[PDB]
């Protein structure tokens, strides 16, 4: 059921990792 | 791919697709990020979605969410945080109890047996708990 943790992780990275686009 | 990565890549989707209409919006993403203690501008949410939106329809479907998960290398610093976040009382070990709490903060109201199996699956040294290294492997 590790599904959701992976997502929080990713998206967290995503948010900073996308926000290195501003 | 595992029968197992199916239900797994699936739930991940379900974290965002709160209505389950099948596609992920800025609103949903946004609500998810606020649950995580962040507060992204409208432009950031769009911007986050844009990088994966293969078909340019401003939303994110299941396969585009696979584009998300597969794409994003500074892992350790983000994971040492995750550990810290889980280890509520920071004794160095994550208990079943502490695991319950986390799954819940994400919305997954789990059978206790699933939570124990979760622990049982990441527990390398067999002490009932997940310590940092075990966490590192559970996560990577
Ligand atoms: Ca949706
Ligand atoms: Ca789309
Ligand atoms: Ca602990
Ligand atoms: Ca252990």
């Amino acid at each position: 059921h590790m599904g959701k943790i992976y997502a929080a992780m990713m998206i967290m990275e995503y948010y900073r990792q996308s926000k290195a686009k501003k | 791919l595992t029968e197992e990565q199916i239900a797994e890549f699936k739930e991940a989707f379900s974290l965002f697709d709160k209505d389950g209409d099948g596609t992920i919006t800025t609103k949903e993403l946004g609500t998810v990020m606020r649950s995580l203690g962040q507060n992204p501008t409208e432009a950031e949410l769009q911007d986050m979605i844009n990088e994966v939106d293969a078909d340019g329809n401003g939303t994110i479907d299941f396969p585009e969410f696979l584009t998300m998960m597969a794409r994003k290398t500074d892992s350790e610093e983000e994971i040492r945080e995750a550990f810290r976040v889980f280890d509520k009382d920071g004794n160095g070990y994550i208990s079943a109890a502490e695991l319950r709490h986390v799954m819940t903060n994400l919305g997954e109201k789990l059978t206790d047996e699933e939570v124990d199996e979760m622990i049982r699956e990441a527990d390398i040294d067999g002490d009932g708990q997940v310590n940092y290294e075990e966490f590192v492997q559970m996560m990577t």
